[PDB]
């Protein structure tokens, strides 16, 4: 304060697509080229998380406003739902034929 | 009831010692000044498992459930299943089995269904690598302990089976008076229900802060999906440093966290394993408790092992005074000669013991 | 095409191997696939490489419901034209004509195999 510059560059290898920041300010999930999301601490960029097994590159992550189920919906015609707490997954689901755009939550709760 | 210990230190300690023995113990003032006074729910459920193995033992606790009698009976075993409660592991309820695995009137073939980790007790793996070549060297040869589901905190879910078939009549008198030198060190890093990359990730750490050492390093990169995983995600990892010459292993482990850093952890244990190594003298801190029986329950003779007093700590001191308040055999403790270090060869008498229950 | 008859003999050549279970496996002309099943339990994946397809399919019919099936894959025609895929160990049972350039494609193989173990003739 109101101009922009920057603190760090992160040097990745592949086409980053979809990068969100958890409300809690905790969490930084970024989308890949590959079948990937890294999932980075936001005070030092630890790399908390990766994922594997999607297929197509993830076009819109989300996570809640308690940072506890990742969503990363793809071009392979599905939705993995990601538990956020152990880096797993609690259920993908197969929907909406053609290919995944965008997925955002509702604040109050997981739906 | 002739026998008195204070207070729930080393519980299942002194249940052993006293069922070797044959002398009734009554161990009172249980955790007397408690919210909840008395045993807990596993400590309970240890004492079904000794009347499970063994005929004959009766075992009481007085309703304020502080004041435990125990007059032990003989050694049957044979096989079983037994539940461990989701409060600690099922490695935990395994090691005292092991002390009395030598001797049972049969086969312990004994299931164990529960967690199969924590931060306090054992892993699978540590037992296996650990406890098991220590009783190799006494002369328990065809001793095992096969996986069948690997568990995780705070489901669990994870089945370990403990066989035990060689059957001995005492110990064999051990003399290990020289500090075995490592000759390869390997650790095996587990995981369950999460990225198979993780365990890729701890293995990484481990080998950076054991580059320095000559020697060489293999971890088993072990991952496990599925049902076989276990009903809650989970990782750890366990490393042992070995000696081929004398049969001697060194270990140290640790499971993951809430939130905790894979290359971190892989870090932490081999620094836990060296800073382990660097207080050693034959054993570990956590493999001398069962070689210190050994010594006492082998047969009327002197053995010998080489120990160091960075071993000897408060807790090792109140190893030494159960056994003497049930086998009253002084542990003679004398200096080497070697004026670089201040190992102690620690010297016993081993009480007459034999097997009571095995058929001829 | 000739068959093992030992069949206490491709147990020492699994040994000799020392698989891990995290390994790829190239075996090269799996034959009717004595070896193949017995190297499917103890890696992580068997790469077969298969000249002969009624031999490939009667490959795919022998592993075929049973719960190690998926960790098969089947390369079907000369190993020498093949572009190969990453492997830990190799397992060769294929004719020895061939054994002569295929130690050379092993060889020159863009990371080379860790181990290999090779059924050649007497003078080779």
């Amino acid at each position: 304060v109101l101009k922009l510059h920057h603190d760090t560059t992160l040097e990745l290898t592949d086409d980053i697509l979809c990068v969100r920041v958890s409300p809690d300010d905790r969490y930084l999930a970024i989308s890949l080229l590959d079948n990937t999301v890294k999932v980075f601490f936001l005070d030092s960029m630890k790399f908390y998380l990766s994922l594997y097994g999607h297929k197509l590159p993830v076009l819109s992550i989300d996570i809640s406003f308690d940072s506890k189920m990742i969503i990363t919906s793809s071009a392979d015609k599905n939705i993995k739902i990601w538990g956020l707490d152990f880096g797993d997954c609690h259920k993908s689901l197969f929907a909406h034929q053609d290919s995944i755009m965008n997925v955002k939550f509702l604040p109050q709760s997981h739906n | 009831k002739y026998t008195t210990f204070q207070g729930s230190q080393n519980f299942r300690l002194r249940i052993v010692l006293a069922t070797l023995s044959g002398k009734p113990i009554k161990i009172e003032k249980i955790r007397s000044g408690d919210l909840n006074p008395g045993l807990k729910d596993y400590e309970v459920s240890f004492l079904r498992l000794i009347e499970s193995v063994t005929n004959g033992s009766v075992i009481e606790i007085s309703y304020t459930g502080t004041t435990v009698i125990y007059r032990p009976g003989i050694i049957v075993g044979g096989a079983s299943t037994h539940i461990c409660p989701s409060s600690k592991p099922v490695g935990y309820f395994v090691e005292p089995m092991l002390y009395l695995a030598p001797f049972s009137k049969k086969k312990f073939s004994i299931l164990f269904k529960g967690i199969t980790a924590s931060h306090n007790d054992a892993g699978i793996e540590a037992i296996k690598w650990g406890l098991m070549p220590v009783m190799e060297k006494f002369g328990v040869r065809e001793c095992a302990l096969h996986t069948l589901k690997r568990g995780s905190p705070p489901l669990g879910g994870g089945e370990v089976h403990l066989v035990v078939d060689s059957l001995i009549a005492q110990p064999i008198t051990m003399h290990e008076i020289d500090r075995p030198i490592i000759s390869s060190i390997t650790g095996v890093a587990y995981s369950t229900r999460v990225s198979p990359s993780l365990v890729n990730r701890m293995i990484d750490g481990a080998k950076k802060v054991l580059k320095n050492l000559q020697c060489e390093v293999n971890i088993t990169a072990d991952v496990w999906r599925g049902e076989n995983s276990g009903k809650s995600p989970g990782w750890g990892i366990t490393l042992v440093a070995q000696s081929k010459q004398k049969g001697w292993s060194y270990f140290a482990e640790d499971i993951g966290d809430a939130g905790s850093i894979p290359e971190e952890l892989g870090e932490k244990v081999a620094c836990q394993l060296l800073e382990e190594i660097s207080k050693s003298a034959a054993v570990g801190r956590n493999q001398l408790p069962l070689a210190i029986v050994y010594m006492v329950i082998g047969k009327e003779d002197i053995g010998r092992l080489r120990i160091n007093k960075e071993q000897i700590d408060e807790r090792f001191i109140i190893l030494l005074r159960d056994i003497k308040k049930i086998f009253n055999t002084e542990v003679f403790l004398k200096p080497v000669d070697e004026a670089d270090n201040e190992d102690m060869i620690a010297t016993i008498k081993g009480i007459g013991f034999t097997n009571t229950s095995k058929k001829i | 095409q000739h068959i093992l008859k030992n069949p206490l003999v491709a147990q020492g050549i699994v040994d000799k191997a020392q698989i891990r279970p995290s390994d790829v496996v190239l075996e090269v002309g799996p034959g009717t696939g004595n070896l193949t099943v017995r190297i499917l339990e103890q890696a992580k994946n068997v790469v077969a490489v298969e000249m002969d397809p009624r031999m490939a399919a009667e490959l795919t019919k022998r592993v075929r419901g049973t719960p190690v099936e998926k960790k098969l894959e089947i390369m079907l025609g000369d190993f020498m034209k093949t572009e190969l895929p990453y492997f830990d160990i190799c397992i060769s049972n294929t004719p020895y004509q061939i054994s002569s350039p295929l130690v050379f494609k092993l060889i020159n193989q863009p990371r080379p195999p860790r181990v290999s173990i090779l059924m050649f003739q007497r003078e080779f």
